[PDB]
């Protein structure tokens, strides 16, 4: 339940393993500042949902070992926070994807930012312009070049009719 | 419960448009249409516009749809002058009425085209009109409307006179 | 890689196609506006022109009206195909083949929209009319998707009401002639029409749940499992094996079944009749 | 009735190939007969019903034909009974 963890302010190592835990929400946890520490191995968490670890600051050792991390856009923010808190190798070796296909028990640590580069980028705000005239303008464009051919060909016709009406 | 065909003509800068009413029906609109629109005629651009009260069935309606760029089709009544006023009967070229030649009293049908050029007549007298009549002392009926005026063009053809 | 979306971003193609119709909306109402307070013509000769090709007229517009009808049928069928996909998705346009084939068939679609617009008397009615709207919401979208490299399965059933387009189109080719043909082909391209999109529609919203429960509601329905629904909805069965779950696909249905119920009820038996 | 009941009977009981036959019902003939005069009465009751594809299929396209073809006939036949 979200808020079952809020009072307890001083948490510095939690202590999840070996659970069913299917899903862990942002709100499960709570702001937790002080806790140093969280322990996910043995689980079910398919895999980390957004805004977990930003309210999470003091999170330097996390392990995740034995978990079902389907490897994709989902765990974008986990990797990323993998980067900047290097794991032994010992555990590194242990955390390994787990989805049949082209990521199959591949490393986390060993995936890049370019490996998820077509991943969805926030919004910016050329794009964001872009995605907004595109279908007005393709319209107008269409239109345009329609009328302009209509007028060629009708112009090219009534020109070679009165140039060759007696012929 | 709409009015699919209400609305008005829009008159073409140097096109001349004609406007037919009377007895409208698939067989007497084909013809019409077969004679009017023939390629040995001369290349003359004419919006033919089709006024009538009843609603064109499916094959009228596909008949109309080849020629979609030739004619137009406007449910109205010939009596309203707003019906008139809708297929522009100001600027028309001329107005063609239609008869039914197959009826069971010419007399009656010959009293409906009456109506129906007295009251073009009425709403703008300078429009020339070519009608059909079924008897021939009718078309001197016809004489006696004030501006049924022979000089600038207004045609009756009797069927049976000519016949 | 795989498992490319982990977000929703539909809001691009829906405003992008919304920002179109009300821009031409507003643009037509403004002029009309405006105006109310304020040779033969060569616009009238390319409306002409236009009139005549978009008709069968002349070769060329037979042509033209072919043409529409086949890419028609093949949008409809690119539209089934990428059903089974997800709903939100990350593909490469130069190394797939479906958005090549859907990106012709669109531009066709705009040209020919283009043309329609040229041959059209009154702008605002044609802009209103379904085939119109039936436009903005398609192409628009997918011009966006080939920009962006994403693929929303969004309001793409709405080709299916490119069938109902299909009697006009022979009744210019002269094929479809006498009323009882003519009054058969609609009541066919109607009905299946309305029965596609309105597939197409609860397909969508039970495969992507309500957007104010965080899209939690999702049913898992595929395209034929949601026209089998339709049909033993408005044909009044109701088995109850497959139902809407959602909130809007139940707000759906309600106002579905008071226009679906009596469409089928008055046209499958004409239909039997009329063949009959 | 007896023909569209027998059709049901024997899809569902041999499922679609494409699943390799896993899609079996096991529905006897009554209860297909049953769930055919429920289906094109329009009564729909749910409790027996068509789960395989190819079932679903037929039951969609003879939902049209045989709804018509029981409205049309049971109250002609109870007319003339009489
Ligand atoms: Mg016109």
């Amino acid at each position: 339940a979200p808020g079952t963890f809020a009072p307890l302010r001083a948490l510095r190592n939690l202590s999840l393993a070996g659970n069913r835990l299917a899903r862990l929400e942002p709100a499960a946890l709570g702001a937790l500042p002080l806790l140093r520490s969280l322990s996910l191995q043995d689980n079910e968490l398919a895999a980390l949902a957004p805004g977990l670890l930003g309210r999470l600051p003091a999170l330097d050792a996390l392990h995740l070992r034995g978990n079902p991390w389907g490897c994709g856009c989902a765990l974008r923010p986990l990797c990323a926070w993998l980067r900047r808190h290097p794991l032994p190798a010992s555990e590194a070796e242990t955390v390994l994807c787990v989805w049949p296909g082209r990521l199959t028990l591949s490393p986390l640590t060993a995936f890049s930012d370019a490996a998820f580069s077509h991943c969805a980028q926030p919004l910016a705000l050329r794009d964001l312009a872009v995605v907004y005239t595109l279908g007005p303008a393709s319209f107008l464009v269409s239109l345009a070049s329609c009328l302009a051919l209509g007028s060629g060909l009708t112009a090219c016709r009534a020109r070679r009719r009165r140039l060759r009406t007696a012929a | 419960n709409r009015k699919k065909y209400g609305g008005s003509y829009s008159a073409v800068s140097g096109r001349k448009h004609i406007v037919v009413c009377g007895h409208i029906t698939l067989e007497s609109v084909s013809n019409f249409l077969k004679d009017f629109l023939h390629k040995d005629r001369d290349d003359v651009n004419v919006e033919i516009v089709f006024l009538h009260n009843i609603s064109p069935n499916l094959e009228l309606e596909a008949l109309f749809k080849r020629h979609f760029t030739q004619v137009e089709f406007y449910q109205g009544s010939v009596l309203n002058p707003h019906d008139l006023a809708r297929v522009k009967i100001e600027s028309a070229d001329a107005c063609l009425i239609l008869a039914n030649k197959y009826c069971a009293d010419p007399d009656a049908e010959d009293a409906s085209n009456i109506m129906r050029v007295i009251s073009i007549k009425n709403y703008h007298p300078k429009i020339r009109i070519i009608t059909q009549m079924l008897q021939y002392h009718n078309k001197a009926h016809l004489l006696n409307i004030p501006s049924w005026n022979w000089k600038e063009g207004d045609d009756a053809i009797c069927l049976a006179e000519l016949k | 890689p795989c498992d490319s979306r982990g977000q929703r971003m539909w809001w691009a193609f829906l405003a992008s196609s919304m920002v179109t119709f009300f821009g031409g909306l507003f643009i037509i109402l403004l002029w009309r506006t405006l105006k109310y307070l304020w040779e033969v013509g060569w616009m009238t000769s390319v409306k002409d022109w236009a009139g005549v090709m978009i008709s069968a007229q002349t070769l060329t517009g037979r042509v033209l009206v072919v043409l529409v009808f086949a890419l028609s049928i093949g949008a409809l069928v690119i539209y089934f195909i990428d059903s089974s996909n997800p709903i939100e998705s990350c593909q490469n346009f130069y190394k797939d083949f479906t958005l090549q084939i859907d990106m012709a068939f669109n531009v066709f679609f705009l040209l020919y929209f283009g043309l329609r617009f040229i041959a059209a008397n009154d702008k605002l009615w044609f802009w209103l009319e379904v085939n119109s709207v039936v436009d903005f919401f398609t192409v628009p979208p997918v011009f966006v998707s080939v920009y962006l490299n994403r693929s929303w399965l969004g309001l793409r059933f709405l080709r299916a009401l490119r069938l109902i387009q299909f009697s006009e189109i022979l009744q210019f080719l002269n094929i479809l002639k006498t009323s009882n043909s003519i009054k058969l082909v609609n009541l066919l391209s109607i009905f299946i029409s309305t029965w596609l999109t309105a597939a197409g529609f609860i397909h969508l919203v039970e495969n992507s749940g309500d957007p104010w429960e965080n899209f939690q509601n999702n049913q898992a329905l595929t395209y034929w499992e949601c026209v089998y629904l339709l049909m033993v909805t408005m044909s009044t069965v109701g088995y109850g094996d497959v139902y809407a779950k959602t909130t809007l696909g139940r707000l759906f249905m309600v106002f579905f079944i008071l226009g679906g119920l009596a469409m089928f009820a008055s046209y499958v038996p004409e239909i039997i009749e009329l063949i009959g």
